């Protein structure tokens, strides 16, 4: 163990494996928006990272909010955070 | 070679014999550099005194039951291993515990020879019934760490597990702390519980001196630039 | 449906882009630069230059809004303009 220094009490399978770097990369996936462009049509935030867009809060997520009984979170998400 | 932002040692006292020390901030990874070495040093590197062996009068070949006492033999061995004692010179030093009248025996009823100290005189030892007689010999030596019982020779003398270390228990943990845009810096937390012989403070200080002496051996091979945190 | 990508791409070439609630709120805030230079002007001159340069009224209408002859409106316009030119020099601000 490189941290404590003690040996691990049991022999561990070791060897060489061929590992590939897949094209799903966190540099492309990470996105965050406080405020940004909105659609001229629906007046909701644009979608997609390239558009500096907001996250989709969908029907099932509203079901989750209602099952929690959180009224102000749900209203805030669907009004002042979107098309108000 | 470059200078590091100086880490600090803080003390949060829990009980008189129990304390948590926090060394922070440490450069990433160094919490595990200091942690296990400080724990093993605190446990095994501090010299202390304890009971090497005992001899109970009235029982030699048997060792199951002691007549005249409620506790059995091994239950006497247990709370005799809990005896907190300190000695000056290092030689086996014999002590004697004797009591007659019905009541309870404590560590104060043991007669310390000159140069030894019983730090927990209120510790229960055995319960003497009516007419019960208690005579036992306790050998005390100085050592380090925890040495298991070492027998033949003369009957009646039983070697016991000797807890030399003045520190009872040590556990450590490494938590994340943030220094200027880096949240991965190391924060070392040591939880140490000791006998009343010494404080956790002086135990950590003695461990520091010991390890400074140890790594001084590598320090002596040459004098070349290293990480310097002072100031 | 028109995609958000097409809306943004079209906005890149548009006279006014896609503004955000942040840009709106900060644009609604006081300048604290221009406002201070306007408050340093006396109330008559800042009023004349407000109705003239900022609002865009013709000069006669400024002479009507505040009750003054044409001469005080024009003179206060030129002097207030000069003083404001002194109080700030900016290629952009």
């Amino acid at each position: 163990d490189g941290r404590s220094g003690e040996p691990f009490p049991y022999p561990v399978t070791v060897g060489y494996m061929y590992i590939m770097k897949l094209h799903h990369l966190v540099d492309d996936k990470i996105h965050a928006r406080s405020t940004g462009p909105y659609s001229m049509i629906t007046q909701q935030p644009l979608g997609g990272k390239a558009q500096f867009g907001g996250q989709r809060f969908g029907e099932m997520e509203c079901w989750a909010m209602q099952a929690y009984g959180a009224a102000y979170t749900l209203q805030e998400l669907l009004t002042i955070k979107s098309d108000d | 070679m470059l200078i590091s932002q100086r880490p600090t040692l803080s003390e949060d006292v829990l009980t008189d014999n129990r304390s948590q020390f926090v060394i922070e901030p440490l450069e990433p990874g160094f919490g595990y550099t200091l942690g296990n070495s400080l724990r093993r040093t605190l446990l095994s590197s501090i010299p202390g005194a304890a009971v090497t062996s005992i001899r109970i009068d009235g029982v030699l070949h048997e060792f199951t039951t002691v007549p005249g006492v409620k506790e059995d033999v091994t239950e006497i061995i247990l709370n005799l291993k809990s005896l907190v004692v300190s000695s000056e010179e290092d030689e086996p030093v014999t002590m004697y515990l004797r009591k007659q009248g019905p009541g309870e025996v404590t560590a104060g009823d043991i007669v310390p020879p000159a140069g030894v100290t019983v730090h927990n005189p209120g510790m229960h030892i055995a319960t003497l019934n009516d007419k019960g007689k208690l005579e036992v010999e306790l050998v005390v030596e100085r050592g380090r760490g925890y040495v298991p019982a070492v027998s033949g020779a003369e009957i009646g003398r039983i070697p016991v597990d000797s807890i030399y270390s003045p520190v009872l228990k040590v556990t450590y943990k490494v938590d994340a702390t943030r220094v200027e845009q880096r949240t991965d810096f190391d924060k070392l937390i040591l939880d140490v519980e000791t006998k009343n012989s010494i404080s956790p403070r002086d135990a950590l200080a003695s461990a520091g001196k010991t390890l400074v002496e140890l790594f001084g051996l590598a320090r002596e091979l040459n004098v070349e630039a290293e990480g310097i945190e002072i100031g | 449906q028109i995609t958000d990508w097409q809306l943004a791409s079209n906005a890149e070439h548009s006279s006014t882009g896609l503004r955000s609630a942040e840009v709106e709120a900060l644009e609604a805030l006081p300048d604290t630069e221009i406002k201070e230079a306007l408050q340093a002007l006396p109330e008559e001159f800042r009023m004349a230059v407000y109705y003239a340069d900022v609002e865009g009224f013709p000069y006669k209408e400024i002479a009507e809004i505040m009750d003054t002859p044409i001469g005080t409106v024009m003179s206060r316009l030129h002097r207030g303009r000069r003083q404001l030119r002194g109080l700030l020099a900016d290629v952009a601000r």
